[PDB]
Parts: C-alpha cells; structure tokens; sequence
DNA sequence: AATAAACTAAAAACTATTATTATG
DNA sequence: TAATAATAGTTTTTAGTTTATTAG
C-alpha cells in the first residue's frame, strides 16, 4: 500500500513477537500491502516469525517457509522496502533462504 | 440433563494473598482450575472477579470489587490474565494496576454474587463460590453472614481455606487442600445427552426401557474444522454423489444402491438397501438366558459398553430389575438379548452378564445395578492363527515365572491409565494457549513397568534362560 | 488360493431325496456366492438321460451327465444348479458320476494351483446302482486327492438306498476310512443345519507385533471368528447405467463466509480449543501429538483376575498367542506362563500399539482354555476416559419398587428353564440350545436371501425375512411352559406401564 | 427469478443439509407461479418432481426406520403445487405416478386435521390444481378418493370442509368432462349414488345441493347416455322448488346456486316450463346476497 | 512380487414453540 | 362465531466402510 514492494510477497506474520507484537507486524507488513496471513499462505516468501512459541516451532519443525525474526521485517520497514534474507535474523529457514544466505554474503 | 454447577472466582484482595504470598499460588489454583475446565466443560462458566481491590471495578460498582473475566465459558483469556500476574513480578503489577488490600462491606462483594449468579441464563443444577485467605480477614460481617446463608439457600456454595486447617477464626461462622485444585482434575467432557432408552422385549406381554446413554464414555481430541488456512475460518464442504459423464450432483431419483455380490452388481433400490437392515423392531429382544459358562472370552474383545435399565419409560424397570439383580446371584446365566438401537438395525446376540451396584461406604454408583455387554462373537473378524495346543504347563517354567512375576499384584483401577491422544491433544491445546511446547505426554501406559524392576522384585525369567537362545526371543 | 471341492448329483422324484439334495446344493452355490466363497466345484448327474461324460469309460456311464467343471461358484453356477439339473428317467450308477467327476478334478488339478480337494457328493441313491468297476472308481478318487464327502437321502434308506451307502462307505474306506460315514448325513435333518447358514472368512496375512515385556510376540492377521461386520458397503450405481459411471464424490470447501469455495490446501483442521477454534493442522499435530511405541504387544502391569470387567472391553482381535515359531523354549514357557498365570490368577496388562501409524494401548492377559484352544486374551482396557458408567436409578435400595418375593422364585425357576444354552458336559461339549457364537445374525442373513431374490429375478425386490435365526432363536416350549407358572407370578405381581418407538405406516397407502 | 430457482435447484441436490425442523420447506417456497415462467424453472420441474415422486415412493412407503415425514411431505406439496402450472396433463406414465400418489396422500387421515392440521387439506388443494394434470388413473381410484372427501368436508374443521368440497367438486368436474360409453356402466353407478344421497334424507345443507350439483355435472354423462333420465328428476326438482323455496327455515334457499345451475346443465336439453323458476330465483338470490 | 487395514463419517438429547376449539 | 396445547425438534459422541503387504 504505502509501499508496494511488500504487495505481492506475501510475508506470513503468524507469530512474531521477538520485536513487535503479531498484531502489530501484521498491520504494518498490510500497511505495505504484506498479506496478513495466519499460515503461510500461496504467495509467502517467508513465514515473519517470532518468539519461539508453537507456531514457531510448527515452522521449525514444518519448513514451510522460514522462522523470520522480525528484525528483518524492522529492517524491510525501515527501507520502505523488502530487504532480501539476511543470516542474521531468520533463526530456522527454508533452505532456500540458506542458498540466499550464501548468494548474497558468506557461509 | 441441563444443569450442572457455576462457579465464580471470588478472591479477596486483603493483603491476605501478599503474605510465597497466597496471592501467586491462588493465581496458580485458579489457572489450573481453568486449564481443567477449558479442557472439560465450556457449559460450567468461569468468572475472574475478585474484591478487596483499590477500585470498585464492577457493574454495580460497589468498594473494593474488581472484574477481570466475567462468568463465561472457560478459554486463554483468563488463562493469560492470571499469567500476566501470577509471578512475584506478576503479583506486583497486578498490586499496581489492580491494587492492594483495602477496606469495603462484604455484603456488597456478596450482592454482586448473587447478580452475577442471576444474570446467567443456564438452567445450572449448582452454584459454588471460591475463596482465598491467609487467615481470618475480619455489620461488617452479620449482614455478610446472612447474605452468605442466603446465597446458599440460592443454591450457591461457598469454598474457603485459609493458608496460614488452623487460623480462621473470625471467617469459622462466616464460612459455610488446594493441591487437587492444581490441575489434578483435568480434560473430562461434560455431557448428559444420549440414545432414547430401548425396550427390552423381556417376554411377549411386556417390555421394559434399558438405559444406554453414551454420555460419560470415550473423549478424544475437539473437532477439527476445516478453517481457512490463511483466515482460519471454516469451509462448507460441498459434497455428494457428483456426475462427470453427465455433470452435476446426481439427484435421489437417480440414485440407485446396489451390491456387487456373485458375478454382477445386484441393483437394488434405496428404500429397499436402508429397509432391509431390520431383522424386527428396535430394543432389546430377549431371547431367553444363556449360562456365563459358553462364552468365548476371546471375542470379548470389541469395544463394549453396560447395560443398565431405565425407570422412565416403564413404571416395571427399576421394580423388575430390582428383583432380577436380587435373584442373579442363584443364576450362572446371561440375559440373551437382542440389540437394535434403532430402527432398520440388525440385532446383535447379547448376554447380559449381571453387573450389580457395587455401593460403598458411601454408596458410590460403580458398576451400577444392571447388567454388563457380553460378547457373543461370529465368524468373520477376530485375528485367528491355527491352534497349538501340543504345549502344557512345566512345573519348572511354572514356579520360575511365578517367582519371576507373582510379586507384581495389581488392582486394575480402570480409569487409572490415560488415553494418548485424548489427554495428550488437550494438554497440546493447554500449551497452544500457553503458546508454547509440546506440554507433556499422554501414554496408555504402554511402556511396561515391571521390565524394569522384575529383577528388581527378583525375576526369575531373566535368572533362568531355557535356551542360549532366548527363550522366548 | 483355491479349493478344489466337487458336487455329484442325479423313482428319483420321491420325504423325497432329489428336493432334500437340490436344496442343500442350490443353499452350497448361494452360500458360496453371497460371501463370493472360493470354492470350485464340479458337477456330473447320475440319471440325467445320456452317456454324454467328459470322460467315459468305454460309455458304460449310462445316463450319466455332467452339468460343470471344477468351476468357482457365482450366480450363474448358482441358477445353472439351481435350474438345469432334473431327475433322470432311467436309472443310472452314480459311481460312473464320481469317477467322471474325480477325472474332472484330475484334469483340473493337475494344471492348476489348488490349495484343497474336497467332494461334497450329495446322490439319492434311488437308481439303481451296480458295484463292479471298484478298480476305477477308486482310481478316479484318490487320483484328484477329492475329499469324498458323500451324503446319505435319510437311517430311511430303501433296498437300493442301502446297497448305494454300502458301496460309497466300501470305496471310501478303500480311500479314506470311516470319515465319510461320520460326514454321511441325512439330505435333510442333519444336513439341514449347514443347509440354512454359510462358513466364510476373510483371506489375509500374517501383521506380527511384539509382546515387549523386557521379547516378542509371533501372531497373524486375519478374519475367522468374531462378531459379525459389513460384507461389502451398498454400491451405489447410477439408474442410467447400474455401475460407477455419476457415481463419484466432489469437494468443494465452500469457504463459510459466503459462496466463495475452498481447495484442498485451504482448509486447516481447527480444533475447538473450548472457547475458540485454535488455528490446527497435522503440522501443528506434529508438536501436538503422541509416538506410538511401534507395533508391541507388550504388557505393563500383572492384575488379579478378579478385578476385570466384561463391559470395559475394547479392541477389534485377540493375539491367541500359540506356540511360538521355530522355538521350542518359547513355546514351553508361554504354554507354562499362561497356566502358571492363571493359577496365580495374575492377569497381565497387555501394554500394546498395533504400529507407529496407529496408537498405544493398554490390554488384558488371561488364558482362555479350550478343547483345541488354550492361551491368552487380549482385551484393551479403559482409561480416564473410557468409564462406560450409567447414573439411573437404582435397584436393590428402591424400596419405591421393591416387588414381592412370589416373583423372586419366578424368576429362580425361569432362569432355570430359561437357560438357552446346554451346560458343558465332560466331553467340552459346547453346546447351545441357540448357538450365538458360531451361527451369524439374522439380518446380514436377510441381505443374502435379498440379494438371492434380486439375483434369481431381478424384479423380485424382497423376499421374505431370514427365519434362519428365527426358528433357532427362540426358547424352546418346554421351558416356557415351565416358567408359565413362574412367569404367572411374574405379570401378576410386577407392575408397569407401556413403552414407546412405534414405527406405523409412513403413509396412507391403500389399505 | 431463474438465477436464483437454478442456485436453490443445485441446492437440493446434495445431501445431509436437509436436517432442520421446519427449515426443509424451502423446497415448498421453490415452487413459483409468479414467475414469468422461462425455460429454466420449465426443465428444471421435471428434475424436481421426479425427484419429489421418487423420494414419495422411498419414504411414504410402509417403512420401518421412517415412520412419517412432515417436513418432507410438506416440502414436496408446496413445490408440486406451485410448479406444476407448466402443463403435464396426459403425456405418459407421470400422470399415473402422481395420481396414485396423491391418492395414497389422501387416502386416509393420520393426521387430526379437524383440529387445525390441515396438511390433508393442502394435499387435497394440490390435488385439485393438478387433477387434470394426471389422469391416467384417477378414473382408477375416483370413488374411495370421493367419500374420503366427502368425509373431509364433512370434518368439524371448517378448511377442511371447503378445501375437500372445492377438490371432490373439481374430481367430479374431472370426470364428468372426460368419462361420460365407456363410463355409461361408470356414469350409472354414480347416478345410484346420487339417488342415494339426494332421494334420502341428508344433514347437510349442502350435501343434496352438491349431489344435484352433481347431476348437472354429470348432465353431459349422463346426456351421451340419457339426459332425459336426469330430466325425469327434474321434475322431482320442480317439486322441490314449488313447496319448498316458497315455505318461508329454508337452508337451499341459502343454496340452490348450486341447484339453480345444475338444473341449468341437465335442462339444457329441456326448453320449456311455465315460469316455474322465478320466485325461487328472487327467493334465493334474496336469501344468497 | 496383489492381502491389510482403529484416521472420524451418524444418530436421540428437552429444550419450547403451536394449538387448540376459547364461543351464539 | 374465538384459549392452550404436541411435531412442535437437539450443543444428533459407532452406519459399525479406509493407513494397510507376499502375493507371484
């Protein structure tokens, strides 16, 4: 909405309380079109994560996307825009977010 | 049967908690009472409001009242409210935001009870009020004492326990262990709707209801619902006999049942397919009186159930089956029975194995006065692999296994073990609102016990090996 | 996987012998066919006019007339014996049957894999019969390995009669021995009581588990004994085609909302966590779950036997643990333990998980001791949950209705004549006055003869309902006459009202 | 209206979303006669009361699990009756299907429709509706359907009585216009029975004015056969009208509509007679307003 | 190289109403 | 020629129909 780059990558807040509440990372990624989505959805990029807490722990253990630590999504915000995956927020990830983390930086 | 008991957290806020102080382990109490009844019954409602507090937080707004989760089916939410406080650190905020012990007229606190207990519109067989104290708290508490006493005569029941049974001397008129309240109750549905009784067609002039009512029997995990997985709201779920070589749902005058019996799908039509399951009527069609003597024991195996009557129906049932328990003890016999629950049903062969009321001290309704469901098998289910009975007992191997295992006498409690899934999904469902692990594990005891402290107990079977081989691999 | 069973059937007409046979066959193929029984048969008549055998000795089979092959019974072996086969004119031998039959086994048997040979041989024994080819008949039947089981019309056998059963017993103890004679049975009568029933079970294989009590467990999964279930489930066909052509089921998932629909990934099992649906899916079950301890059959804790209840049983078999296989100690100490545990009436707790896939269980060890079976049953136990309990009202304290002591004594009497099933005599003899364990219900029964009258004709919709438990199963006149006078008190001292379910006529048809 | 009828068509046509207890009368709202009737609602109740005829023939039978069906019943009348306006009235075997199944609707009363549970009656009016609809055997089952009528009518519920006059009226037109040959053994027992319920002595003040009533229905029956037969009554009629009309008490002067009309269709084969019907026309035209 | 089935598949519960026949 | 009466109806927990490999 306010900016459109998170339209169309949808970013699954299902639980994410590491540095803003669900609700509020919901609004936001909303406020930027991030589809708010209680389980990742057909267009999630990457499950925006939280405390590790049963949902959580259901990506952990279900890799359906990555557990993204909401700092990134801080730092997506920040930009106005989507940052790519970082290894440095994301405790538990798809592994192509890994193949990303050695794209783009190191091991 | 509608009805069952209301209960209301009323908990005072006179610094009585704050002395660990009572106040975290009160928290402690309620939230594993609600944790109990969110996973056992959502008719019984549950009310956070406690007094004493600094505010006069609730609908009539009278002293030291405060109102956190009102009288509602159980769930998270007063779950997390008593989460948020129950810590020291807890117990500390919820004294801010809440307040302290303060001074206000019990009459009032009791007012609000009973506009809560008339506010709900369940017919509700019981009412009951808790209460925590360190000691004593205490006009103030004659008009306390008689609106206490009224409120019982209202059906409310009031519990206390002072946490200094030893100090509440001021509250023993007042007044009308909390380690069972610990969540030691957990997880037990609370339903009492079930099956219209059946008419046992005893003999040729007159039947007689049998209650069957499958309301305290197996619970298992809540209904899963097909919420959307993205929104998690459920789905209609459009379903039925669809065409593809014509398209659309077929209709009723075009569908046909059959059975593909012999060489051909033998076409039938649907009033005949669901007529033909009646071999009679619907009950309980006696046949006669089978002795215990022929029944296999080994086809005893399906699920089964009691078989209790029903003074409802009938004027006859209690009466008849007074004397019919009162005269089984001469008889070795089994009430031969068949079973339709309903109509088009084909009736099972029954034995109704007399199981009498076991009343105690206490006239606890176990086994209650009726009858048990004894299996009388048939010829196409039961896991047959070929006899072999070449094998006798050796009175070597017999002394040496009884030595081995004799020591490990159990009772058989049969509510002792706890179903896996049951217990182990509502305790996932406890920490799903906790937002957290897997709790605990739930396990029909299938890890055995006695492996492990046979020998300890002096096994024999391990001491003494038939074989190099193991014997019994 | 088959059975290589055979039919041999035929001053024919006349109780008679021909109806008495045509019965107990056309009740074979029908029994065969309704539970879709694997059983071969073959059929040659003896009287039937014409020397017209497969195999014929030089013609000397006069009249002889082979009706089918070894050939598996389905409908149309069902009506082809249950319509072409007539009594002969002229006499005939119905060993020329046999050896023609028994050559039909041989050619078939020999080519093809079956597992058994049996003859269900069913003849009249009215024709006249001559006794001078004992060289080939013999030949003929333990060629084949064709169990002979002859059956005798009547033990009411007429001069020809006689001399037919002489011959059949003759050249079966020439072959088997006396066997025949004790499976020699009345066409009707005697015959009769297979002739209303059928014998089935359910092919399978062994799905061992573990009796993991520090062991193992050797056991197997079938279908043999138990109460009875649905043969096959109503197969709904389309009125166009009578077979699965619109016969198929659509999802749709209409998201409740509101027309908007659903697809298979969009749906997520929520579970009604009391006041609120939790968000839950087998994903979320994965944390939320219990590992079963694979497939054991291990047992948990040693009860006394006293405590068990027969209405807190639950599972759907039985591990009648037998001799285990190829260890001898095993079979010992489980002969020895079994015994051993029932003198200390010392039950064990069968602590058993069907698999990974399925759930643990708790269950129950006590020896079940036969005349040909004796080991241990295994029996779920409840749980927490499983307190099959009722809260009525009850009995012996109701001093409301607390009847007379006349009734008390009816009862004592009536139980006495009332009891339905033979007290066990030294001989194990199980015997039941209405056998519930062994004999099927009457309703799946009533599904056969309906599919029997809708296969026969198919514009006979429905025949008339199953007796076959019906004349069994009802007390004898005897012991109700006995209780009349116990049942006299019985009316004239107990109290009560009527009852209720009245199913009447659904509409106002033509009466 | 052909949206929605094509969105509730494809509704009934799943299973398991019937079960309510009074909600099942959608199916009876389905029906529409205020349409303005295009082809889809006209396919579509052929589908529907095959269906309706079907589950009649699976439910209403003498069953053992279902032992009525109110809801279901109910239902099935309502859209029957309100769509069976499109004209199937001798096609083919439809008309013996729904005749007989009316008839086995009505044939006996379950029910205690004299006390306001007139769900006989609302089978009575569809009937009536769609009489001519199906006709391949209401000259099978005409009588006992007849008396039941005429008992309904003759029920302390007033809906009863008008419901089934207004159906055993429309019946009798029904068969007057296509039995009247062929219905002359037919056309003469009924005659009989007029005989007995107008020459004998009737409670009703309206059974005799529609027995005569009747008549001049069955004037064209029994016209193909004698109308001079009925005429020869007629003047048992002029009997009627001379003593009793003009005695004022007198309830056919309350109902000789019925009377005055019958008399119209039997005498016309008759012309002449002297003025005799005039006082009586002002008697009960003033004694009928 | 095909036998193996515990992955749920449905029906009474006292709610309570209308509907009586309230009047010539 | 004008009230009270029963289909009026339910939070239907088992119809006993899906998990489970040596048949070749």
């Amino acid at each position: 909405k306010i900016s459109n780059i998170f339209e169309d990558v949808e970013f699954c807040v299902m639980s994410g309380t590491d540095s803003q509440p669900k609700p509020d990372l919901e609004n936001r990624i909303a406020e930027f079109g991030g589809y708010i989505v209680q389980n990742p959805g057909p267009d999630t990029y990457c499950v925006i994560a939280g405390s590790e807490n049963i949902r959580v722990k259901n990506i952990i253990l279900s890799n359906k996307h990555d557990v993204v630590k909401p700092a990134w999504l801080l730092e997506c915000f920040k930009t106005k825009s989507f940052v790519p995956w970082q290894p440095r927020f994301m405790i538990h990830m798809c592994p192509s977010t890994k193949e990303h983390f050695a794209r783009e930086y190191d091991c | 049967y509608s009805g069952r008991d209301s209960l209301i957290f009323l908990v005072d806020a006179s610094k009585a908690m704050f002395e660990l102080t009572p106040f975290d382990m009160s928290i402690q109490c309620i939230q594993s009472v609600y944790i109990s009844k969110i996973i056992s019954s959502d008719r019984d409602l549950l009310a956070v409001v406690f007094y004493g507090t600094e505010k006069d937080k609730n609908s009539v707004n009278f002293k030291n009242i405060y109102v956190l989760q009102e009288l509602d089916n159980p769930g998270a939410k007063r779950i997390l409210e008593l989460d948020q406080f129950k810590g020291q650190q807890g117990q500390k905020r919820f004294q801010d935001m809440m307040g302290h012990g303060s001074d206000y007229s019990l009459s009032e606190v009791l007012w609000v009870c009973a506009n809560l207990f008339s506010d709900v519109q369940f017919k509700m067989s019981h009412k009951r009020i808790m209460l925590f104290t360190n000691e004593d708290n205490p006009a103030k508490a004659s008009r306390a004492r008689t609106k206490a006493g009224d409120l019982r005569d209202t059906g409310i029941f009031l519990d206390l326990m002072h946490l200094k049974f030893d100090i509440s001397l001021f509250y023993r008129d007042i007044i009308s262990k909390l380690e069972d309240l610990l969540r030691k109750v957990r997880a037990k549905e609370t339903r009492k709707r079930a099956l219209s009784r059946l008419k046992l067609k005893l003999n040729k002039d007159i039947v007689i209801s049998v209650g069957i009512y499958n309301l305290v029997q197996k619970a298992l995990k809540p209904p899963p619902i097909k919420l959307y997985r993205e929104t998690n709201e459920p789905v209609k779920t459009k379903t039925r006999t669809f065409n593809t070589s014509t398209g659309g749902l077929l209709l009723p005058s075009d569908t046909k049942r059959s059975q593909i019996y012999g060489s051909r799908q033998i076409i039938l039509e649907k009033e005949e397919t669901e007529e033909l399951k009646r071999f009679d009527d619907p009950g309980l069609m006696l046949m006669g009186f089978k002795p215990l003597v022929l029944l296999k024991k080994h086809h005893y195996l399906r699920p089964s159930l009691f078989v209790y009557p029903e003074e409802s129906l009938v004027i006859g049932s209690s009466t008849l089956f007074s004397a019919l328990l009162i005269k089984c003890l001469e008889k070795e016999v089994a009430a031969l029975c068949r079973y339709t629950p309903r109509r088009n049903i084909p009736p099972y062969f029954v034995a109704l194995v007399p199981q009498e009321e076991e009343l105690d001290d206490q006239k606890i309704q176990v086994t209650p006065p009726g009858f048990q469901l004894v299996f009388l098998p048939f010829a196409d289910d039961k896991r047959k692999m070929p006899f072999t009975e070449k094998i006798m007992a050796t009175p070597e191997q017999v002394g040496k296994m009884k030595a081995i295992v004799e020591k490990l006498r159990f009772t058989y409690r049969s509510d002792s073990f706890e179903n896996p899934v049951l217990q182990q999904h509502f305790r996932n469902l406890e920490a799903l609102a906790l937002d957290l692990m897997e709790p605990e594990q739930a396990v029909d005891l299938t890890l055995p016990k006695v492996e492990a402290m046979n020998k300890r107990l002096g096994s024999l079977v391990d001491e003494f090996k038939e074989l190099v081989y193991p014997p019994d691999y | 996987n088959k059975a290589a069973v055979v039919l041999c059937m035929d001053t024919m007409s006349n109780e008679s012998p021909f109806e008495q046979a045509k019965k107990v066959i056309t009740m074979f193929v029908q029994r065969q066919v309704f539970a879709e029984n694997k059983d071969e048969i073959a059929l040659v008549l003896f009287g039937t006019d014409g020397t017209d055998n497969p195999l014929s000795g030089g013609d000397q089979y006069q009249n002889i007339t082979v009706h089918r092959h070894l050939m598996l019974p389905d409908f149309d072996l069902l009506e082809d014996i249950e319509s072409k086969i007539q009594p002969g004119s002229q006499q005939a031998d119905f060993l020329d049957a046999l050896i023609v039959s028994m050559d039909v086994i041989q050619h078939e048997t020999i080519g093809k894999k079956f597992e058994k040979r049996h003859i269900e041989i069913f003849t009249d024994l009215s024709s006249r019969f001559s006794k001078s080819q004992l060289d080939i008949i013999i030949h003929s039947l333990k060629k084949c390995d064709i169990s002979l089981q002859f059956f005798l019309p009547f033990k009411g056998i007429t001069e020809q009669q006689k001399e037919g059963l002489e011959i059949v017993k003759m050249v079966m103890i020439s072959l088997e021995g006396e066997d025949g004679l004790d499976e020699i049975y009345s066409f009707s009568e005697s015959l009769r009581k297979l002739c209303v029933f059928k014998k089935i079970e359910r092919h399978s294989i062994h799905w061992p588990c573990r009796l993991t009590i520090g062991l193992s467990i050797r056991i197997a999964a079938y279908k043999s004994i138990l109460q009875e279930r649905v043969k096959k489930t109503w197969t709904v066909v389309d009125a166009k085609t009578l077979k699965k052509e619109d016969i198929q089921k659509e999802t749709v998932y209409c998201l409740n909302d509101d027309e908007t629909e659903v697809l298979k990934e969009d749906i997520i099992q929520g579970f009604r966590y009391g006041s609120d649906i939790v968000p839950f899916s087998k994903v979320d079950e994965e944390q939320m779950k219990y590992k079963s301890e694979g497939k054991c059959f291990s047992v948990l804790g040693f009860c006394k036997s006293s405590q068990v209840q027969r209405r807190f049983f639950m599972g759907n078999q039985v591990l009648k643990v037998f001799a285990a296989r190829d260890d001898e100690a095993a079979a010992v100490a489980l002969s020895s333990l079994i015994h051993a545990l029932d003198d200390l009436d010392m039950v064990a707790i069968v602590r058993y998980a069907y698999d990974k896939r399925a759930n643990p269980q708790v269950g129950v060890a006590f020896p079940h001791i036969k005349h040909n079976y004796e080991c241990l049953v295994y029996v779920q136990l409840p749980f927490m949950e499983d307190l099959r309990q009722y809260m009525f009202s009850s009995l012996k304290n109701s001093k409301k209705y607390a009847p007379t002591e006349a009734q008390l004594n009816a009862v004592d009497a009536l139980i006495d004549s009332m009891s339905l099933a033979k007290k066990d005599e030294k001989t194990d003899t199980l015997e039941d006055l209405f056998p519930t364990t062994k004999i099927p219900n009457p309703r799946f029964q009533r599904l056969f003869q309906c599919l029997l009258h809708r296969a026969l004709h198919p514009r006979e919709p429905l025949p008339p309902i199953q007796q076959h438990i019906w004349n069994m199963l009802n007390p004898p006149a005897e012991v109700t006459t006995k209780s009349q006078i116990p049942l006299s008190k019985i009316k004239t001292l107990f109290p009560l009202i009527e009852a209720k379910k009245k199913d009447q006529v659904t509409a106002q048809e033509i009466f | 209206i052909g949206e929605l009828f094509s969105k509730f068509y494809g509704e009934l046509a799943l299973k398991k979303k019937i079960p309510d207890t009074v909600l099942e009368k959608v199916y009876e709202l389905l029906g529409l006669l205020g349409e303005v009737h295009p082809s889809e609602m006209i396919n579509n109740a052929e589908n529907l009361f095959r269906a309706f005829l079907g589950e009649l023939k699976t439910q209403m039978t003498s069953a053992v699990r279902e032992p009525k069906l109110p809801v279901l019943a109910g239902c099935l009348k309502g859209l029957s009756s309100l769509l069976c306006n499109f004209t199937k009235s001798m096609e083919e075997d439809p008309q013996t299907s729904r005749e007989i199944f009316n008839f086995v609707l009505k044939a006996i009363r379950p029910q205690i429709d004299l006390k306001r549970y007139a769900v006989p009656s609302a089978g009575l009016r569809l009937f009536a509706l769609h009489a001519s609809q199906f006709s391949t055997c209401l000259l099978d089952n005409y009588v006992s359907l007849f008396e039941v009528l005429l008992k309904w009518c003759a029920h302390t519920n007033v809906e009863l009585k008008k419901a089934a006059l207004s159906a055993l009226e429309s019946f009798l037109k029904q068969v007057s216009n296509m039995v009247a040959e062929m219905h002359k053994n037919k056309l003469q027992y009924f005659m009989e029975q007029f005989y007995g319920i107008i020459r004998n002595v009737d409670s009703n003040n309206k059974e005799l004015s529609i027995a005569i009533r009747g008549y001049g229905l069955f004037a064209g029956p029994c016209k193909v056969i004698n109308a001079k037969d009925v005429d020869f009554m007629y003047v048992e009629l002029i009997q009627r009208c001379k003593q009793m009309f003009l005695t004022q008490g007198d309830d056919r002067v309350y109902q000789m509509p019925s009377f005055l009309q019958s008399v119209a269709s039997v005498l016309l084969y008759l012309d002449t007679v002297p003025e005799v019907y005039t006082p009586v026309l002002e008697h009960l035209v003033v004694m009928q307003i």
